[PDB]
RNA sequence: UGGGGAAAGGUUCCAUGUGAACAGCGGUUGGACAUGGGUUAGUCGAUCCUAAGCCAUAGGGAAGUUCCGUUUCAAAGGGGCACUCGUGCCCCGUGUGGCGAAAGGGAAGCCGGUUAAUAUUCCGGCACCUGGAUGUGGGUUUUGCGCGGCAACGCAACUGAACGCGGAGACGACGGCGGGGGCCCCGGGCAGAGUUCUCUUUUCUUCUUAACGGUCUAUCACCCUGGAAACAGUUUGUCUGGAGAUAGGGUUUAAUGGCCGGAAGAGCCCGACACUUCUGUCGGGUCCGGUGCGCUCUCGACGUCCCUUGAAAAUCCGCGGGAGGGAAUAAUUCUCACGCCAGGUCGUACUCAUAACCGCAGCAGGUCCCCAAGGUGAACAGCCUCUGGUUGAUAGAACAAUGUAGAUAAGGGAAGUCGGCAAAAUAGAUCCGUAACUUCGGGAAAAGGAUUGGCUCUAAGGGUUGGGCACGUUGCGGCGUGCGGUUAACAACCAACUUAGAACUGGUACGGACAGGGGGAAUCUGACUGUCUAAUUAAAACAUAGCAUU
RNA sequence: GUGAAGCCAGAGGAAACUCUGGUGGAGGCUCGCAGCGGUUCUGACGUGCAAAUCGAUCGUCAAAUCUGAGCAUGGGGGCGAA
């Protein structure tokens, strides 16, 4: 797994043919939002502190991608 | 907490290839991890000291890392240390110069007749 | 603080092998464990590596010598005789 | 291991091919790493050089002397030993030499030798002093240590055999032309006993 | 580098040259 | 050498040394 | 007497059932008897390489089965290019077989879950290696194959044939010292449990973080400036320096170190409701410090020893050289990023031993390794305890002689006996004291004496942080400085142990169990340490260094 | 447990040299646990647990110490610190 620094590169990663899916994980105790995209070789993570760009970023993603919300206590 | 461990492979003997170290797992257990042997630094071809700027790996591992990481930008980049390269340049120049003066002196001062 | 009267380096042998034999081995142990001044660099760092090999810790040169001394009297005499034989006849 | 007399590794250059060749000589006292040495008929009279005996004056000392020109060295190759040139004979091409045992020999003048004495000094001067020290010496040579006395075996084992006392029972000097299994003792002995005077033979 | 490594690179060049000919 | 027994002995020796050096 | 393996065995493994026989008593139980089921790999091994060694080929012996010989007295090979289409061309040449290691060398996988019985092999997530094809992005080149730094060298790339040089693979035993991971130990906090006549802010348990990556650092060593005697730097252990030290500034080999991705969504601990079953559902928590001649593994710099100097091959890389090839609109055999495809064959259950191996057997014998908690204590000694594991060896009743094993005796103290055989006596630690002889190293723990509990105190042995003015900048500034000075060494905080002294106290006892040398004066004989008659003899016998002879 | 070379400091003497306190950690040295071995009881047992075992008492214990796998030597032959 690898980390992505800025937002512009993370958007360009999600516009790739081998991008299978994406998900959103939020940690309320430490007030973080994590965006993860599943590619052929690696899983890319982007970490955000605020919450006024998360929905802005969410609508900027390509519409054909599948985005989930990572429920607590995922079933086996 | 003071739990005992076992090997994870069929070899039960403490040889120079049965290297292990202890870890603790996200499941809260003490286990064993099997590790390779340490790399060795390449040496200078004249005096035999460790070359600076070059990693220490097992021999097969050098086939995958990029070229600029395996050499330094100078004549005799690998395998010579730089002090030795300085000696070679000076010695080559001085000996070549004495060759000319010995030739001229021998030809002129002794074959003038 | 002298801590030994006469046995010296051969005090590791206790009360074994006989007095005369301990003296004879003492003569050879003292000279093979000493330091000698290098002929090429000048420093006082030359020790025995193997039975006939002597090496300098500073300038990294090794030389062929005697069993327990850096040079032998027979070799020293021969070098002068060879020097005289070649020189005073050809020069 | 197994030898006194350290060895020297010397690198030469090929006259007919683009490469280099590494040799292994016996080391004379006084040689050092980084030293130039010379070999041939026109080499100089310096320690460590190799030249034919026809190019040396009488009284010089050499080591690793060929018995015949080309066999690469047979005589005087042990620590602290050498051979001495005695005389020449240019019309027929022979040289007289003296060997470490004290014997005299005649050799063709094209044989080669190395100027100097064999390094290794007076190794045999200090006592071994311990059984373990002798054991370490032979453990890298051959299986010959320890050694049981024949007079302490049974008659089936050795000629010195048994008896109600340890003794030999017959003369211990054995003829030169005996059978294998009989030669145990002093073979073809010209004399016996403590050597009092000088030894006439040279 | 090893000879098998170098053989692969020149093999690719030969294929590319015949294919670019086939293209032309 | 076996001169100073502990830290206090070394400090006292320093003070006397500087006192005589003063003169 | 726990948890796993190598050799050896071969179904002994799991479930259901059972008359006899077997388990030297019984048996509803079984490693027994009957019927069914169970072993999943590109990453762990074999397969590849060579060692000691074994065997083909050229040749020579032998009536012959066959013996020798392993590079030799041999015409002994391999590399490239088109093919109209295999047929044809052109280079180099000293050399030229195989088998042999499940502990040597060696490309690549970790965590969680799952079964009656398999798992680093199955399921989920997240990676890596080799081989083969190949396209985008980026890089280089308008005068052809990259820039930067005084330098050590750095950067995502950044042509390189024949022939040659070098490095890695690749190596001994022992000693003290330093860094890192795991275990042990101490203090605080949140949950749960045990005790509670009395005491105890108490006693016990959980509080975890993998492979693979990114980023900042970490001994040795190397570079630049400069020029040392009033010599300096410096290790527990005396090495280093005009062949260039101290000092100031830099470069670099080496994470099992800090932070981030993986990753809390996992695992673990509590609580509240559902639920015949099928089924579950929902809330909280999962922190912060210290200590050490501690135990175990690993790394580093030093040192000692040798008439002892402690493997080879496969495989991978760099360099010297400059053959061939290439753009001005495209070219690029760019070791850079991402992307496409594949990885065959055999083993894998279980035991490894007072019942799965070998001893005629379910025999007190024998058989190679890894992991290693608390207390006392010098301690892997003996003795008691936790996790884990057993409660299995025919039983019931009685207490005669004679036994085997364990012990105590008044007074005398070897009078017993071939002979002090057996037993008894001594024993830790601290402080005194110690002869003849001697190869001067020893004898020596020679011999002979004194002390030792409990409680209340006193003294000594360490670490970190602070130091006064005068200018200028900076959200009490932190510093660029010009200085002055050596607090007659002060203040605050932090932390284990080791040693020495005093008073008081008791049925004079205190290494209170365990653990734990009897000593002296002489004779014979072998110098010493070592070795042998497996199953009646361990010795004065053998070996040994030294000496002499051939 | 004992404490060899090398090293630091102080003291004595005209010199050559001598004395004292530390540091260091050598030896086919020494007490002793595991392993390896087998002195005595002439102990147990002696139709034995056992065709060589059991108990107590003993020897050595950092080097001529103990040990696995692979390989070699074959019967008038091997191997033998005998
Ligand atoms: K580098
Ligand atoms: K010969
Ligand atoms: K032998
Ligand atoms: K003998
Ligand atoms: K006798
Ligand atoms: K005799
Ligand atoms: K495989
Ligand atoms: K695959
Ligand atoms: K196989
Ligand atoms: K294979
Ligand atoms: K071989
Ligand atoms: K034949
Ligand atoms: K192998
Ligand atoms: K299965
Ligand atoms: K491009
Ligand atoms: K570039
Ligand atoms: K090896
Ligand atoms: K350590
Ligand atoms: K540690
Ligand atoms: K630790
Ligand atoms: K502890
Ligand atoms: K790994
Ligand atoms: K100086
Ligand atoms: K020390
Ligand atoms: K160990
Ligand atoms: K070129
Ligand atoms: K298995
Ligand atoms: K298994
Ligand atoms: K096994
Ligand atoms: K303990
Ligand atoms: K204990
Ligand atoms: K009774
Ligand atoms: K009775
Ligand atoms: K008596
Ligand atoms: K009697
Ligand atoms: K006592
Ligand atoms: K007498
Ligand atoms: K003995
Ligand atoms: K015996
Ligand atoms: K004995
Ligand atoms: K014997
Ligand atoms: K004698
Ligand atoms: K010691
Ligand atoms: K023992
Ligand atoms: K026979
Ligand atoms: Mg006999
Ligand atoms: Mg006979
Ligand atoms: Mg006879
Ligand atoms: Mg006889
Ligand atoms: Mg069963
Ligand atoms: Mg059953
Ligand atoms: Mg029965
Ligand atoms: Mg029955
Ligand atoms: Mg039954
Ligand atoms: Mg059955
Ligand atoms: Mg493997
Ligand atoms: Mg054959
Ligand atoms: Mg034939
Ligand atoms: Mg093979
Ligand atoms: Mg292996
Ligand atoms: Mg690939
Ligand atoms: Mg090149
Ligand atoms: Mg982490
Ligand atoms: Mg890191
Ligand atoms: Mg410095
Ligand atoms: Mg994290
Ligand atoms: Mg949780
Ligand atoms: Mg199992
Ligand atoms: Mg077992
Ligand atoms: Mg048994
Ligand atoms: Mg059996
Ligand atoms: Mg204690
Ligand atoms: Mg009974
Ligand atoms: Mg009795
Ligand atoms: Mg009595
Ligand atoms: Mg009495
Ligand atoms: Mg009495
Ligand atoms: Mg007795
Ligand atoms: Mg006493
Ligand atoms: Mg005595
Ligand atoms: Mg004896
Ligand atoms: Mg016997
Ligand atoms: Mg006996
Ligand atoms: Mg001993
Ligand atoms: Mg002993
Ligand atoms: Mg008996
Ligand atoms: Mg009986
Ligand atoms: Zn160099
Ligand atoms: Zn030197």
């Amino acid at each position: 797994p690898q980390e992505v620094s800025d937002i512009k590169k993370f958007i360009e990663i999600c516009r790739r043919k081998d991008a299978s899916s994406a998900r959103i994980k939020k940690n309320p105790k430490t007030q973080q939002i994590k965006f993860k995209v599943r590619c052929q070789r690696f899983l890319y993570t982007l970490v955000l502190k605020d919450s006024d760009k998360a929905e802005k970023l969410k609508q900027s993603l390509p519409p054909n991608l599948q985005i989930k919300d990572v429920p607590k206590r995922n079933k086996r | 907490a003071p739990t005992r461990v076992t090997y994870r492979r069929r070899n039960p003997y403490n040889t120079t290839s049965n290297r292990t170290r202890v870890i603790k797992t996200p499941g809260g257990q003490l286990r064993v991890l099997h590790i390779k042997k340490r790399g060795t630094a390449p040496k200078c071809g004249d005096c035999g000291i460790k070359l600076p700027g070059i990693p220490a790996l097992r021999p097969r591992e050098y086939a995958t890392i990029s070229k600029p990481k395996k050499t330094v930008q100078r004549a005799y980049g690998g395998s010579r240390c730089g002090n030795c390269v300085r000696d070679r340049i000076i010695r080559a120049f001085l000996i070549e110069e004495q060759k000319i003066v010995k030739k001229v002196l021998k030809e002129q001062s002794q074959a003038e007749k | 603080s002298k801590r030994t009267k006469k046995v010296g380096i051969s005090g590791k042998y206790g009360t074994r092998y006989g007095a005369s034999l301990r003296k004879l081995v003492k003569k050879q142990e003292v000279t093979q464990h000493a330091r000698y001044t290098c002929t090429f660099c000048g420093k006082n760092s030359v020790r025995r590596t193997a039975v006939g090999i002597w090496s300098c810790k500073s300038c990294k040169k090794t030389m062929a010598g005697g069993a327990y001394t850096v040079s032998t009297p027979a070799a020293a005499a021969m070098r002068s005789t060879l020097r005289r034989l070649r020189e005073i006849t050809e020069a | 291991p197994g030898r006194g007399a350290p060895l020297a590794r010397v690198v030469f250059r090929s006259p007919y091919k683009y490469k280099q060749i590494t040799e292994t000589f016996i080391a004379n006292e006084g040689m050092y790493t980084g030293q130039f040495i010379y070999a041939g008929k026109n080499a100089a009279l310096t320690v460590g050089n190799i030249l034919p005996l026809s190019s040396v004056p009488e009284g010089t000392v050499v080591s690793n002397v060929e018995e015949k020109p080309g066999d690469r060295g047979a005589l005087g190759r042990t620590s602290g030993n050498y051979v001495t040139v005695v005389g020449h004979n240019p019309d027929e091409g022979k040289t007289r030499i003296k060997l470490p045992s004290g014997a005299k020999k005649v050799v063709p003048s094209s044989s080669r030798g190395m100027i100097g004495i064999v390094a290794g000094g007076g190794r045999t001067d200090k006592p071994l002093l311990k059984a373990s020290r002798a054991k370490h010496k032979f453990a890298v040579k051959r299986n010959r240590w320890p050694k049981t006395r024949g007079v302490a075996m049974n008659p089936v084992d050795h000629p010195h055999g048994g008896g109600n006392h340890q003794h030999i029972g017959k003369a211990s000097t054995i003829s030169r032309y005996a059978a294998q299994g009989q030669k145990a003792g002093l073979i073809a002995a010209r004399r016996t006993g403590l050597l009092r005077g000088t030894q006439k033979t040279k | 580098m090893r000879a098998k490594w170098r053989k692969k690179r020149t093999r690719r060049l030969k294929r590319k040259r015949r294919k670019v000919r086939a293209r032309s | 050498g076996n001169t100073f027994k502990h830290k206090r002995a070394l400090v006292e020796h320093i003070h006397r040394a500087k006192a005589e050096k003063a003169r």
